[PDB]
């Protein structure tokens, strides 16, 4: 009853946060200054189950190496050496020679099956190594309240239902009820995607318990302040853990490029059937037992999977992989790797991923001017101009007066990536100083500190005074901060350009519609003021406290206003470009409050400038939201509310509407569905993400992307692909190395496929026409898994052969890996060449030797029986079993040869699809040296002494090495203008029946 | 004699073709 | 999803078109063999009509028997008339080629000597000469084995024997082993004009030794003449009759099977252990009753 379970988990979940603390303990049973009483909680402590999530529900054993070993195209090749070695069994019919042919064969398949699946199992087994190395788990000792007293316990040690005491840095524990608290401001931003801390308190606040502010979560940190609660939730049963009981329960689906080579498979299955059955009825038609017709029927199947191709398959994918790595982009598995290029769309996250989910300072208020400042990690941006005063005066007021100091052990570090204890804007505001204006070390400590007033509960007014450091006037410097409209409420004069002024309305509401504007933008804004002070009535050695008014709270000269919130990340906007560029629909799904969402949105390009939503039609029409035709709008922020309201089919119609699209305020189970929603559509989608929130989502996508390190480990542990460097840009040389690698394997299968003609038609000519056997089973095999294998792979170098950045993302129902077009090139035409080439090579060794063509025919039954000796050529010699069987394995070696040497010409044509060779050229390396090598192996073998004894390969005659010669040009020279006449003519018939 | 055939030769060629046919191959893979 | 039949329009899968692209791949297909056929013309213009291009194949030539057997093996009884049947009419239609009525045209049949003599050489392998004679092979030659129709008849119905023959080769001229003759065993002085041949138990170590055997030449030398050497090739001598010696076992145990090997001797001869019928001979016989 699992299903009912899940069912269960994709619903949004409920809770009891709204009750009178009365009722809330009565119900609970415990007291709230008290807490409980020590053997109640060990009694339920022992009564469930300590406060820990139930470790990941997999630990597959080594035992999964075996995975690696059957898949589908293991199988194929499985199925395979199964056939071979049951054909071999009925060749225990009688006395029979595959000691060398049948179970070598088999055994080979066997050979390969597990050797890629030892190499694919160990590429995997290294990421999650490597993956292995980040995981540092710190206990963090929970504090508790029992039987009045405070005792600091182990977390896993706390119960449901007793009294919490959480403070500034402090995890929470379990999910808490919030009895009391002070200034208490938690870090909900993983878990909600709340991106700026909420504050919390005893009272309810939103009916969604997730939004409100009585209640406090698991895995959250508290940044500031201090707070009591009651645990409403242990362990499992938590918010997080339910969230990750989901995310851990979820399927992975078939990969794209998975399935592609499924659809392969059945191609070269359907092939294979189709000869060995009408083969088999052709060969009963003729002469030859049911014993050897089955013999033959097991043959031409068997014969028709390609071995090597596996082999140059996985090496391929791992070879792309590699390069992934070196970028810092770890892929948890090994076609993951394809993905990127067949996405159609990318739902990401905003804090975290597309942000950087640290307040940063944003724009200020100087001279009646905004200036941004610059909001990247790596200050890659603009920096303002400094050198007017009024700034100095600013930055003075915004170093000098916080509570914010760099910790310990930040000296090395980047300004910005370090550390910082304080609060939130302090901290922005702190690194902002010290970035632009120098240290705030000596500047702090320049001016010294007298008396200062803390953030009030009420009016949030923040103020410290300080003596002068400059030599000219030695007054106080008295310096506040605070909320824009209560600090205008106390302040008159307004600096600019370091000369005063008092305030006009003119420029005191410029400075208003600058704070609305500001504002609006998303952003907090934060006022900044000063004033000096009247020394002559305060003295030099005046004590000012903070009882009664010493200083003149109003009147005071308002300097201006900083902003600040989490910035995208430096690469992303330029990455979102790119994406779009690519044709790939990018959707918002985020967590965070709607205001926020959409200004982030068109900050990194999700929804473009001058692009209305309903709202924005509304607002600047003046009419009701209601009365607009939505059809008008192309851009929508959909509110999780009605989310939650929401069918199918409505889904179904904003996907469809709107092309660019923010879901905001949206729950993880949400964000599953709007995944699963855009999966209704049929489309591949990619996921990227930073927290807790989205591991269903992140599980679900076609492919998931975490953050290597502002990811959470549920998260990570849920992507299929991981970003070491945090880089948002290597999304698009994600999406552009999948797209080549796509291309690429095209040309390697293409390749391999094209020699399964010349191998094949040997053994069926064989059965037809009764001539001696062209080419043999070793020779086979040293062109599939020997000569081919380096250019097999050397063609996965390949490059692009125009922009693949600029086309559309592929149709996975139209555009296929292997389509009815490449199968009717390899097979059809190139390997036809191939064949004859081959064949021709047969008759000039055997013509030469004495046994003129036409006379091979039916010589078959008497060449290949042992015993009759006396064998009339067409000279009228006579040769016995031996000699002639030596110019028949002298005879497999040169068609061995000549299969290679039309391999050249097919392996050059396969390097490009379109492009004429004269064009992308031979400027791959891996190509050249695979022509070398390959060839220097084939002469090998044919030379090397001893081969004619261990693989019956006997020296060719030179002149042999020629006779396929003619038939590599014409491959060569036919396809050339094949990919002329498609790039001249784009209609096209070539085009439509051949361009693969 | 007809009945004879220098393959021992032949032989040597092909190896020794096989052997500067790599290496170029190897100078090729290594550009510096 | 593969419903996909025939349906308005098209023939499965696809058929609105499928005359351009079956007209493609006649057109192709058929210049494909077209080219093929042209490059196996060319190569057809460079063999010659008369000697073969490459000879270094069969160069030591074989020793090969007159009953062919399943794997070297003349197993039978004495006795029963269908026990020996398949020998009997294999050595029949093997020297039915051979009989007097057989080469009756002096036209195109030579007599040459009753007793061994030197190579006969007929110019050159060209056309320029007509189509060669062909030396004359008489059963009588070989005594008391197919003895024309004088006995045996049982063709070794009592005791065992079996023709060795050489395999042709187009301008083979074989050389037998000097006069310094590094010890052949027993074998007559005619070694200037006839290739030796003589059998034996096993090969090099102990034998099973237990044969008495008796051999039947031209003029009675163990042997092939050179006179019916070199061969010309089917072209140049169609109807032409090779040397044939045969070999009797007398003495032999009956009802067990013991091996027999029949070398030739020679310089132009050779032998390979890969081959056991490259210059040498293998024959399991067990006469059972
Ligand atoms: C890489 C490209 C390699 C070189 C490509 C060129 C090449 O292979 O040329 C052919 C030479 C072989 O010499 P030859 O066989 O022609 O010498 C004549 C004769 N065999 C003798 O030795 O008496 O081969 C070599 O030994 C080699
Ligand atoms: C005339 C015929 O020849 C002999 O056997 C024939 C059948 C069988 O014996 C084999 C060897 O086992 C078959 C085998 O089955 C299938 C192959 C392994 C197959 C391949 C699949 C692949 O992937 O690569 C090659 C294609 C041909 C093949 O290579 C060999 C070829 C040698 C042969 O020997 C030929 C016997 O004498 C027989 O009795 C007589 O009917
Ligand atoms: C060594 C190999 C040489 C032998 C093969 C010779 C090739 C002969 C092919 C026979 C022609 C088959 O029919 C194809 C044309 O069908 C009708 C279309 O006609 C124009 C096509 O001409 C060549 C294709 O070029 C691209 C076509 O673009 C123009 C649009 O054509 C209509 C497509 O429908
Ligand atoms: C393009 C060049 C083609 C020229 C050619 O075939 O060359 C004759 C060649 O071959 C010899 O001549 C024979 C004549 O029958 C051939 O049958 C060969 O089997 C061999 O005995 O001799 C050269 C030295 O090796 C050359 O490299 C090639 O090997
Ligand atoms: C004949 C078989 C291949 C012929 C060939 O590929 O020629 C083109 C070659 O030329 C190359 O350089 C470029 C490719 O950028 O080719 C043009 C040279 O005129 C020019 O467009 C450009 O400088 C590199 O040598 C090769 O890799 C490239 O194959
Ligand atoms: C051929 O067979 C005949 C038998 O028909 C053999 O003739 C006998 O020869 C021996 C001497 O070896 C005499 O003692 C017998 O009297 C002969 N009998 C007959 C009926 O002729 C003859 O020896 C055999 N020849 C060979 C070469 O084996
Ligand atoms: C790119 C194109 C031109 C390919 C050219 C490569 C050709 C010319 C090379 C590759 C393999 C080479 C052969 C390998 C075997 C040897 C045996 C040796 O005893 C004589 C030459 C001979 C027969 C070589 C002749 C040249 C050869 C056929
Ligand atoms: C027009 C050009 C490009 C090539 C056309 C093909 C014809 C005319 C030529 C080119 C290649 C040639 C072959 C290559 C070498 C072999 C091996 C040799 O032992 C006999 C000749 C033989 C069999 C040749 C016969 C003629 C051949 C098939
Ligand atoms: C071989 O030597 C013998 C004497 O030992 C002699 O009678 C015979 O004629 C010689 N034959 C040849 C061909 O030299
Ligand atoms: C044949 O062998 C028998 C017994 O093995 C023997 O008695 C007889 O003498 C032999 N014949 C000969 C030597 O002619
Ligand atoms: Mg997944
Ligand atoms: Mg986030
Ligand atoms: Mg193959």
């Amino acid at each position: 009853k699992e299903r009912d379970m899940d069912e269960l988990k994709k619903e949004v979940s409920m809770d009891d946060h709204k009750l009178s603390l009365d009722e809330l303990h009565r119900k609970y049973g415990t007291d709230l200054s008290r807490g409980l009483t020590p053997a109640r909680a060990a009694e339920i402590l022992a009564r469930d189950g300590p406060n820990a999530l139930t470790p990941p529900p997999t630990t597959p054993e080594w035992v999964k190496f075996c995975r690696q070993l059957f898949g589908g195209f293991s199988m194929l090749l499985w199925i395979g050496a199964i056939l071979c070695f049951l054909a071999y069994g009925i060749q225990a019919a009688t006395e029979e020679e595959p000691q060398n042919d049948n179970l070598y064969l088999g055994v080979v398949l066997s050979a390969v099956v597990i050797i890629t699946g030892c190499f694919s199992y160990y590429q995997e087994a290294k990421s999650s190594k490597i993956m292995e190395s980040f995981k540092n788990m710190v206990p963090q000792q929970a504090l508790v309240i029992r039987n009045g007293e405070k005792m600091s316990i182990n977390a896993e040690e706390v119960v449901v239902g007793d009294l919490v005491e959480v403070k500034g840095g402090d995890r929470i524990p379990a999910d808490l009820r919030i009895i009391s608290a002070n200034g208490c401001k938690v870090d909900n931003s993983s878990l909600t995607g709340e991106s700026e801390p909420q504050t919390r308190s005893p009272d309810f606040t939103n009916e969604n318990p997730l939004e409100t502010r009585n209640i406090a979560f698991f895995s959250t940190n508290c940044v500031e302040g201090t707070a009591r609660g009651i645990v409403v939730y242990t362990g499992d049963r938590t918010v997080m853990g339910r969230i990750a009981t989901l995310a851990s329960g979820l399927e992975g689906g078939q990969t794209p490029i998975a399935a592609e080579i499924e659809h392969f498979i059945h191609i070269i299955t359907g092939v294979a059937v189709f000869l060995g059955v009408s083969f088999f009825i052709l060969s009963l038609i003729l002469e030859y037992t049911w014993l050897e017709a089955v013999i033959f029927l097991i043959g031409i199947i068997v014969a028709n999977v390609p071995e090597g191709l596996l082999a140059t398959v996985t090496v391929c994918l791992t070879l792309t992989a590699k390069r992934m790595a070196r970028k810092n982009c770890l892929v948890k598995n090994l076609e993951a790797v394809e993905t990127l290029g067949s996405t159609s769309t990318i739902c990401s996250d905003k804090t975290g991923t597309l942000t950087q989910n640290r307040m940063t300072v944003a724009h200020m208020w100087s001279d009646n001017q905004i200036h941004e400042a610059d909001t990247t990690e790596n200050q890659s941006g603009v920096s303002f101009d400094k050198t007017s005063a009024t700034w100095l005066a600013l930055s003075r007021i915004a170093g000098l007066c916080n509570r914010a100091v760099f910790q310990a052990n930040q000296e090395n570090l980047p300004i910005l990536k370090r550390a910082v204890a304080g609060d939130a804007s302090e901290s922005a505001l702190l690194k902002c100083i010290e970035l632009c204006c120098g240290s705030v070390k000596e500047m702090r400590e320049r001016y010294t500190k007298i008396v200062e007033i803390p953030f009030n509960s009420t009016n949030k007014y923040q103020l410290s005074i300080h003596k002068n450091p400059n030599t000219a006037e030695p007054r106080h410097l008295l310096v506040m901060k605070g909320a824009p409209e209560r600090i205008l409420d106390r302040c008159s004069s307004i600096l600019i350009h370091g000369k005063e002024q008092p305030l006009d309305e003119e420029l005191k509401d410029a400075f208003q519609n600058a704070y609305l504007e500001l504002g609006g933008l998303g952003e907090r804004v934060l006022g900044f003021c000063h004033l000096f002070l009247p020394d002559e009535q305060f003295p030099e050695g005046f004590q000012f406290d903070t009882d009664d008014v010493n200083f003149p709270l109003d009147n005071l000269c308002f300097v201006g206003l900083i902003s600040m919130i989490d910035p995208p990340r430096a690469a992303v906007p330029d990455a979102v470009g790119k994406c779009r560029s690519a044709g790939i629909k990018v959707i918002m799904v985020t967590g965070d409050h709607p205001i926020t969402a959409k200004a982030i949105a068109k900050g990194v390009g999700i929804i473009s400038e001058g692009n209305e939503t309903v709202e924005d039609i509304a607002a600047r029409l003046n009419i009701p939201v209601s009365q607009v035709n939505p059809r008008d709008a192309k851009a929508c922020v959909v509110h999780g509310s009605d989310l939650k309201d929401m069918t199918s089919e409505q889904l179904d119609d904003i996907l469809k509407y709107h092309t660019e699209i923010v879901f905001a305020r949206t729950s993880p189970q949400q964000k599953l569905i709007i995944v699963e929603g855009c999966q209704r559509q049929g489309a591949i989608v990619a996921v990227t993400g930073d927290g807790v929130n989205d591991s269903p989502a992140s599980k679900k996508a076609d492919i998931g992307v975490a953050m290597g390190i502002a990811g959470s480990d549920v998260s990570k542990q849920a992507a299929d692909m991981i970003l070491l460097d945090d880089n948002f840009a290597s999304i698009v040389t994600g999406v552009e190395e999948g797209r080549l690698i796509f291309d690429n394997l095209k040309k390697s299968i293409a390749y391999t496929l094209t020699s399964n003609i010349p191998e094949i038609t040997p053994f069926l000519i064989f059965i037809i026409a009764n001539i001696p056997l062209p080419l043999g089973t070793v020779t086979i095999l040293c062109i599939d898994l020997g000569t081919d294998m380096v250019p097999a792979i050397s063609l996965a170098y390949e490059q692009a052969e125009s922009d693949i950045m600029k086309r559309q993302p592929r149709n996975p129902k139209t555009d296929k890996l292997v389509n009815e077009q490449l199968i009717s090139m390899a097979y059809g035409q190139i390997g036809m060449i191939q064949a004859l080439g081959g064949f021709f090579t047969y008759f000039v060794i055997l013509a030469e030797n004495g046994f003129l063509p036409i006379h091979l025919l039916g010589l078959r039954v008497n060449w290949d029986d042992r015993w009759i000796n006396d064998v009339e050529d067409s000279y009228g010699q006579q040769w016995t079993y031996e000699q002639r069987k030596i110019v028949e394995f002298t005879c497999h070696t040169p068609f061995f040869v000549t299969i290679v040497v039309v391999q050249w010409a097919d392996l050059v044509i396969c390097k490009t699809r379109r492009n004429s060779v004269f064009q992308q050229g031979m400027k791959n390396k891996i190509l050249i040296f695979g022509l070398f090598e390959e060839t220097a192996l084939a002469a090998f073998l044919s030379y090397c002494p001893g081969m004619g004894v261990a693989l019956r390969m006997y020296p060719l005659k030179p002149t042999w090495w020629f006779c396929a010669f003619p038939y590599s040009l014409l491959i060569f020279v036919y396809d050339e203008v094949r990919k002329l006449i498609i790039r001249r003519r784009p209609g096209g018939w070539v085009e439509k029946e051949t361009y693969y | 004699d007809p009945f004879y055939y220098d393959y021992e030769t032949v032989r040597n060629g092909g190896l020794i073709f096989a052997a500067l046919a790599f290496i170029v191959g190897l100078i090729i893979i290594l550009s510096k | 999803f593969i419903w996909n039949s025939e349906k308005k329009e098209f023939l499965g899968r696809t058929g609105g078109s499928w005359f351009k692209i079956l007209l493609f791949y006649v057109i192709f297909y058929g210049c494909l063999a077209g080219i093929f056929i042209g490059t196996i013309q060319v190569m057809l213009l460079t063999i010659s009509e008369f000697k073969p291009t490459y000879q270094d194949r069969v160069a030591p030539p074989g020793l090969t028997q007159i009953p062919q057997s399943q794997k070297t093996e003349i197993s039978f009884r004495p006795n029963d008339p269908q026990s020996y049947e398949s020998y009997v009419v294999s050595i029949v239609r093997f020297l039915e080629k051979y009989k007097d009525l057989a080469q009756k045209d002096d036209m195109i049949f030579e007599d040459c000597g009753n007793v061994p003599s030197e190579l006969k050489e007929r110019g050159e392998y060209n056309n320029e000469r007509g189509e060669r004679k062909v030396c004359r092979f008489r059963l009588e030659w070989l005594g008391n084995c197919s003895g024309l129709n004088d006995e045996t008849y049982g063709y070794k119905d009592g005791k065992p024997c079996v023709i060795i023959k050489l395999n042709r080769v187009l301008g083979f001229k074989p050389k037998p082993p000097k006069n310094e003759s590094l010890e052949t065993y027993p074998v007559m002085k005619y070694n200037p004009y006839v290739l030796p041949v003589h059998c034996t138990g096993k090969r090099d170590e102990d034998k099973e030794k237990v044969g008495t055997m008796e051999y039947f030449g031209l003029g009675g030398y163990p042997g092939f003449p050179l006179q019916y050497y070199p061969y010309y090739g089917k072209l140049l001598q169609p109807k032409y009759l090779q040397p044939l010696m045969a070999v009797q076992f007398t003495n032999l145990t009956m009802d067990t099977e013991i091996r027999i090997e029949c070398k030739a001797y020679g310089e132009n001869i050779g032998y390979s252990e890969k081959d056991r019928f490259q210059g040498r001979f293998d024959v399991k016989i067990e006469v059972k009753s």
